[PDB]
């Protein structure tokens, strides 16, 4: 988990994964958001 | 035919929209059947044993391309042709492949991408993938451009030697794959010195127009396979042919009937119907420093700036917006009085929480009540959050109109999702033209399933997403229904207030039954439904109709006296005049206004001295 | 020298100015010393041992060539190079060889235009040359325009040979009549199958730019010999780089940091000011009849008229106007309320006379006053015919502005030549943009000298040309001089209507000494020199003045009733108002008036309701 | 010389020349006069 200096990146609950080969920071959005941090709600499919 | 089936393409730079099964779901939804990629492409956490095979359509990508972070096998890109790398990966690359193996030295072997003939910009990188083979020998100089020849870094780490080694019939052992076809064409660095560029062999006649960006089949520019700019639906030029010629005879300029408006990297016949068209016929978002808009006879126009022409301004994103995602609590008062807002507004949950990551305060929910001056927004609308006491949307009074220049994931310009309202709070919205809207995921929001939108909606093929929004069942049972008496088209709230139109017609800012044509106390007309008093000199019909305008030109008599063409309450007696002369005029039979003699100084009775005495 | 000495070019071409030795040396001095005819090239008339030495120089014609019924030895044009053959002689040809020879056959023996390369318009013709030669061996395939080899009319029997065949050293001894070097050198039947244009060479590598026109020194477009269009003291362009590029990434037009605008041929960085800018960057002469020109500070385009637009109105030459050549009496009628003329006007004595050659009456000698309204005149004024009895243009009292767009002889923009006119007559002359202008050849014609032309002329470069004139001392010691109530210098005749500038104060046009401050039934007061009348209504002030300005509070003392900031003859007594109330004032002794109880409709007299009836 | 039908063709009292050759008809401007018709004054050079 990434440390205690990107809490709260990851908007829509999402978690905060540290990359270990390219060593970057990514989200894990849950199912319907998309976006770099999970911001948008998908809406072509789901509501 | 003449159009391909484009996708727009994903932007979550390293994501991972769930676990591994259902982030696939999102890249087959999406690639399924593309011709060209409008955005970018990336291929990320495809795990292994999982089916690559929508991938074989895609001609084409508008952006840059990702293969990273992946343990599948193969990866069928054998129709790439061209990466016009408009955006760019990590700012410098518009190929990037890194990472693409688990924890036991094992991943992704091939990449059938012989096709790629040109990156127009950007670079590529290749690292730590120790699996991807026979990709290693690849002379680069043919397919990146001239000067991305020293941000282009990539190493090999192929040892294994577990693949078949390359074909001993191409040029100088540069295959992409296994077997006589999978091996790099060179059509930029084998052909005669005198070429222009792309060359589909060494022959001196055998160079490419310099317009075909991937090479060609013969010299025209109408043959070549990828073009560098616009195209005019057969060929490929360098800008759109004008609509009209300079004469270098007679100093003039002349209609070319090869007439193309330069639409967005594409040269069309017309505009579309919600862009503003420039002075020389050229589709534009919005003309900008300083310049107004014009609706004459559909074509939106924009002529000039003159005296105190407001400020525009800029949706989030664009312009200084490009950190920022959302109207968060640093950047609102920069819409003080923004009155039409060319570009998107974004109302993210992250607003009213605040983030300490870009350090931006929670936003106060009643700084919402700027926006009330929001006249216009020309591109989409995403709502996504409003704070639980509010009873609707407050801010956005009318609105008027959503054009949608650009929109929300190509699709969507209105977007209401998730919203514990219990109104709408949009009374006007006469004319949305582009895109679809998605009113849906609200709990608690009747009247939705009344509005015609047909009535609204200009351009053809839009359509609803009116579901799940608190079931018509019941909200007549609970009284959320709409007022009773208004004529049911409409009704966004549950007051006469706000209705379609109106019951029949309307008295300004009120419905009526029926205008005061005939009787009434007030004499009134009909335009467009509503009811307006006619000039107080029109005389009462108590027959037919009063008048036909507001002004008291269009009486059918008038009450007292009539001075030519108006209907005026008494003759003019002192009205300035040519030459500094007043005018002095008498009533006759007929109670006509005519001019006195030029002598009556202090006016006349009758006509000439004969009718001004002593 | 790099910019090309130009010359003008004769459009005669079947007329004899004088004798031989006066047509030779107007055709010297007219085309001694250019290398660019931006005309045509009349070459007719010239005899037996004369000297034509001084077409050496000639490069380029912008129109036909003629040639004919000249006896006389070679017509040393060795540095011909293209003919755009902007305009045909006989509507088919652009080079016309016609009957070069006496009633003896020692015509034109031999023309050396061994380097003529290109003929960008219409045919040839080669008739009627006794005794000419090597001019009947060259390939009229490779020169001519490849469109029009159906009018090539090649006819030619040398039945007295006497020109020896020159050196076998170029193809098929394609000889332009004697030597090595005086025989051909062609670029268009030699070049590769794949060769665009020209070239320079037999291998597929050399072949020209697809811009030249003739020949090239080198592959890049800054090195072709003739540019086919625009050119920028550089590579010759096919059309001037426009102001603003597009850049289809996003959807606005972002300006170009090269971009110029297209002066007939060329790409300037900025129009000359008499010349209307156009949005596209291109100077022009007139735009579309759906605009007028609004001045913007000398940058002068023209922006579309909104509902009624002004009256332009074509001059003589352009249009319709074509088989005319002066105001006939039957295009008279067509300038009656044009109160600008895109064009030029003629006035030549045909018209007055009559041409029973073009069916014609004669003018009516007042019609001319019908342009009276003329304001602005776009081209030059030409003037060689006015009524004896007349005394001055009365025609044009009215014009303010000649532009000089299409000027006389590429010349003098006012001409006023050979006339029986005592004053001028034009008192609103105040600017002639750029052009020249004499006025010369009158008999009984003064105060021409007077005038300070150096200030009419916009641009500097002009000159005027005053000489033939009445002489100076038959002007002074006649007591026809200038007038005393008028300024040192600028006045147009004896009358006090016009006579430019005052040294006192002047009722609007006429200058005089005093006007009406202490005297005089209207009285008047003084501002920058220029005392303007007021209001009678105020009182005559016999000791001061009477009045401190125009409106009704500008009275000493006003001798009527006052109201505040207005006083007038009588005061409101029940005019209808604004907020619909109606103004109700009376009399009284001390002559203030006051409003009215609004008890009585009629008006009150005083206090309340006991003047007025109720 | 030329017909009875270009009579007054040229203007500015000029003669009217005939070229049998071209089968054309052409003016001979006295000095001073330019132009097809001899219609132009030579301003250039004089007034």
């Amino acid at each position: 988990e990434c440390p205690l200096s990107h809490d709260g990146y990851c908007l829509h609950d999402g978690v905060c994964m540290y990359i270990e080969a390219l060593d970057k920071y990514a989200c894990n959005c849950v199912v319907g958001y998309i976006g770099e941090r999970c911001q948008y709600r998908d809406l072509k499919w789901w509501e | 035919l003449e159009e391909k089936k484009v996708c727009q393409g994903t932007s979550n730079k390293l994501t991972q929209l769930g676990t591994f099964e259902d982030h696939f779901l999102s890249l087959q939804r999406m690639f399924n059947n593309c011709e060209v990629v409008l955005g970018n492409l990336e291929i990320t956490y495809v795990q292994r044993n999982y089916d690559l095979s929508f991938l074989k359509t895609i001609q084409e990508v508008a952006g840059y391309v990702l293969i990273a972070l992946n343990t599948v096998e193969r990866i069928p890109l054998e129709n790439l042709q061209i990466i016009r790398g408009n955006m760019y990966y990590e700012n410098s690359y518009a190929l990037a492949v890194l990472s693409n193996y688990d924890a036991n030295k094992t991943g992704l072997k091939e990449l059938p991408m012989r096709n790629l003939q040109e990156i127009l910009h950007g670079a590529v990188r290749f690292s730590n993938n120790p699996a991807l083979c026979n990709v290693e020998s690849i002379q680069w100089r043919d397919i990146v451009s001239s000067d991305f020849l020293s941000n282009m870094s990539m190493d090999f780490q192929n040892h294994l030697g577990s693949c078949q080694k390359c074909d001993p019939s191409c040029p100088n052992g540069s295959c992409w794959g296994a077997g006589e076809e999978n091996c790099q064409k060179l059509t930029k660095i084998i052909c005669a010195q005198q070429c222009s560029g792309r060359c589909r062999g060494k022959s001196p006649s055998d160079c490419c127009h310099n317009q075909c960006a991937a090479g060609c089949t013969g010299p025209r520019e109408s043959d070549c396979l990828v073009c560098r700019k616009f195209r005019n639906e057969a060929t490929c030029k360098d800008t759109c042919p004008p609509l009209m010629l300079y004469n270098p005879t007679t100093y003039q300029m002349d209609v070319n009937p090869e007439g193309k408006y330069s639409f967005g990297a594409t040269c069309v016949k017309k505009c579309p119907r919600n862009y503003v068209v420039t002075d020389h016929g050229s589709c534009v978002r919005a003309c900008g420093a300083d310049s107004y808009e014009m609706e004459e006879d559909g074509v939106r126009k924009c002529k000039k700036c003159e005296g105190p022409c407001r400020k525009v301004c800029n949706g989030i994103g664009i312009g200084e917006f490009k950190d920022s995602l959302s109207i968060n609590a640093t950047n609102i008062k920069h819409f003080k009085n923004c009155t039409s807002i060319s570009g998107d507004l974004h109302i993210l949950p992250v607003a009213f929480r605040g983030d300490s990551f870009t350090h931006t305060p929670p936003l106060d929910p009643q700084e919402l009540d700027i926006l009330k001056t929001v006249k216009e927004i020309t591109g989409f609308l995403l709502i996504q959050a409003w704070p639980e006491n509010r009873t609707d949307l407050h801010a956005f009074e009318n609105l008027e109109i959503i054009r949608g220049r650009t929109k929300q994931h190509g699709q969507f310009s209105l977007a209401v999702v998730s919203l514990n309202i219990t109104s709408l709070g949009l009374r006007s919205l006469k004319e949305i033209s582009d895109g679809d809207v998605i009113i849906s995921g609200n709990k608690n929001l009747c009247y939705a399933n009344t509005i015609n939108w047909k009535k609204l909606f200009g351009t053809s093929g839009q359509k609803t997403k009116i579901i799940s929004n608190r079931g018509e069942n019941s909200c007549k049972a609970t009284g959320q229904v709409c007022h009773a008496l208004c004529s049911p088209e409409g009704c966004w709230g549950p007051e006469p207030r706000d209705c379609v139109s109106c019951r029949n017609v309307s008295r300004g800012r009120e419905c009526v039954d029926k205008c005061n044509l005939l009787e009434g106390e007030p004499r009134e007309f009909v335009e467009n439904s509503e009811c307006i008093q006619c000039h107080p000199e029109c005389l009462p019909q108590a027959m037919n109709i009063t008048c036909t305008g507001r002004g008291p030109d269009n009486c059918i008599q008038c009450a007292h006296y009539i001075d030519g063409p108006h209907c005026v309450k008494t003759c003019p007696a002192g009205v300035m005049g040519e030459n500094n002369t007043l005018v002095w005029k008498y009533a006759d039979a007929g109670h006509v206004c005519h001019l006195c003699h030029p002598n009556c100084t202090y006016g006349c009775t009758g006509p000439g001295l004969e009718g001004c005495p002593t």
